[PDB]
This record gives structure tokens, sequence and C-alpha cells, in this order.
């Protein structure tokens, strides 16, 4: 009868891409599993994507601030792209408090040590005097998919949610020479996510979510 | 005859929708006939959709 798939190996090749292997797989399966596993990771995985940001000084997203070299706008669009991993909280505030000439990056946040920042040099914006500070509020929470700021005091913007781990998934199916045995598929599954995201908890709780979703008629 | 006047400036922040004409430089329109999901479009051999 069928032999079962089952997690062999787990190739990280970079921090944020890695490239996982299921094997063995009989014929045909490798492609179903496959397309399924890359619909359900490209559709439903958990993200941490910022919500909410409040500037002090700031009431609209379409104002500057004195020695910001950036918009607000182009604050906001360099925190949507922020990746961060919050392991206790469905909801956390982070705080950024910077002062002085410099570019003001992601690891200038308050630690949090709950709160794991996976890119520290991700720029925020930059400051080009002295006298000029910026002390800002962020809101991060879970979620799920896309979640654009329209559809959900006068001085709170809001960032479009891109609660979304992954960035690129592609699975090739090659030939697993194994148990003495010809003609079983192997599934390489390569996932180039964000960095917040455990390659492998992806895969289960990919495996997970098409279970229960197939469990309506069995 | 006017006493004062008080003009109120809105951003509204459009993004996209079906029935926005998009057109590129060769004279060839369309109007955006749905906004598909990313896990639908065509991908290549490296994963990366279209």
């Amino acid at each position: 009868e069928f032999l079962k798939p089952r997690l062999v190996d787990i190739e990280q090749v970079s921090s944020t891409h890695a490239k996982v292997t299921l094997e063995p797989l009989e014929r045909g399966f490798g492609h179903t599993l496959g397309n399924a596993l890359r619909r359900i990771l490209l559709s439903s995985m958990p993200g941490c994507a910022v919500t909410e940001v409040e500037i002090d000084g700031v009431l609209h997203e379409y104002s500057t601030k004195e020695g910001v070299q950036e918009d607000i706008l182009e604050i906001l669009l360099n925190l949507k792209g922020l990746a961060v991993r919050v392991q206790g909280k469905d909801e956390v505030i982070l705080t950024l408090n910077k002062s002085g000439i410099g570019p003001v990056t992601a690891a200038d946040i308050t630690h949090d040590g709950d709160v794991e920042i996976v890119k520290p040099q991700h720029v925020i914006c930059h400051l080009t005097d002295e006298n000029a500070s910026i002390s800002m509020r962020i809101k991060v929470q879970r979620g799920r998919g896309y979640v654009p700021a329209s559809t959900r005091p006068i001085g709170r913007l809001l960032v479009d949610a891109c609660y979304s781990p992954v960035e690129r998934i592609a699975y090739n199916v090659e030939a697993a020479r194994v148990e003495q045995r010809t003609d079983l598929d192997k599934l390489v599954i390569e996932m180039e996510t964000n960095g917040t995201i455990d390659p492998e908890e992806a895969i289960r709780r990919a495996a997970t979510i098409l279970a229960e979703q197939l469990e309506a008629f069995v | 005859g006017v006493l004062k006047i008080v003009k109120v400036y809105l951003a509204v922040k459009r993004r996209i929708q079906p029935g926005d004409k998009m057109a590129g430089r060769h004279g060839n329109k369309g109007v955006i006939s749905k906004i598909n999901p990313i896990e639908d479009m065509p991908y290549d051999e490296n994963g990366t959709p279209v």
C-alpha cells in the first residue's frame, strides 16, 4: 500500500529561505502535495506585520517631521516591511526612541526580549540634525493574510497589514532511489520567508490546515 | 456678498480595484477584471508568480 511521506531534511541555505524535503512519495502524490502545500503556505500563514503607528508630533501620514529625511508616508511604508516575531502575546506595542544624526534602523527599537527583530539592519528612516529626534509607538499583532487598513485619536496612523511570512514557494519533484525501490518521488520545497517562521513549523501548519479542511468528509 | 470661505483639503488614497483603467506605453488599454490571489497566479520553475 501507500508509503507515508515524512520530513527527512531541512536544508537552511540562508536566514530567510530554506529548503525542506518530503520523502518517500508515490507516483503523482508528489505534485499533488506540492501544489496543495504551496497554495496553503502562500494563502494562510500566521504573521506579525505592523498595524498602527503613532509619532509624537505627527497628525496625519501626509506631513513631515523636522530633521527626518523621510516623509511620514515613507516611514509607514518602511515599517510595513518590518519582519518581527512575537511569541507570548497576540498583540504587542513596541517603542522606538532615537535622537541624533544617522540612519534610524530597526535595531533602535526597545529590546522587549519577548519580541525578536529578525533584520536589525532594516532601515526605518534617516535623521539629519542632532536636535532632531523620533519618539514613536508601533503596534504589532498576529494575523493571517492581507488586511488593508481601510477595511478595519486623530494622531493614530494605520498601516496596511501583511500577515504572511512566506514570500516565495517552489516545489520540485525528483526521483528517490531509496528502499531498493524505483520511481519514488521526493518533494523538495524551497520556501523564501521573511525570517519570522520556522520552515518545519510552516510545513506542519500547512499540513494541519489541509487535514482540518479535509476532515469535513472523512 | 460672501462673508467667509472654509477650504478643507481631503487626501484620499485610491489603491487599486476592478474597473480602474491601466495601460502600457504602446496604446494597449484594459480595465482590471480581478485582483487574483497570489497563489492562483502562474508561476515559473523558480516559483515566482507573474
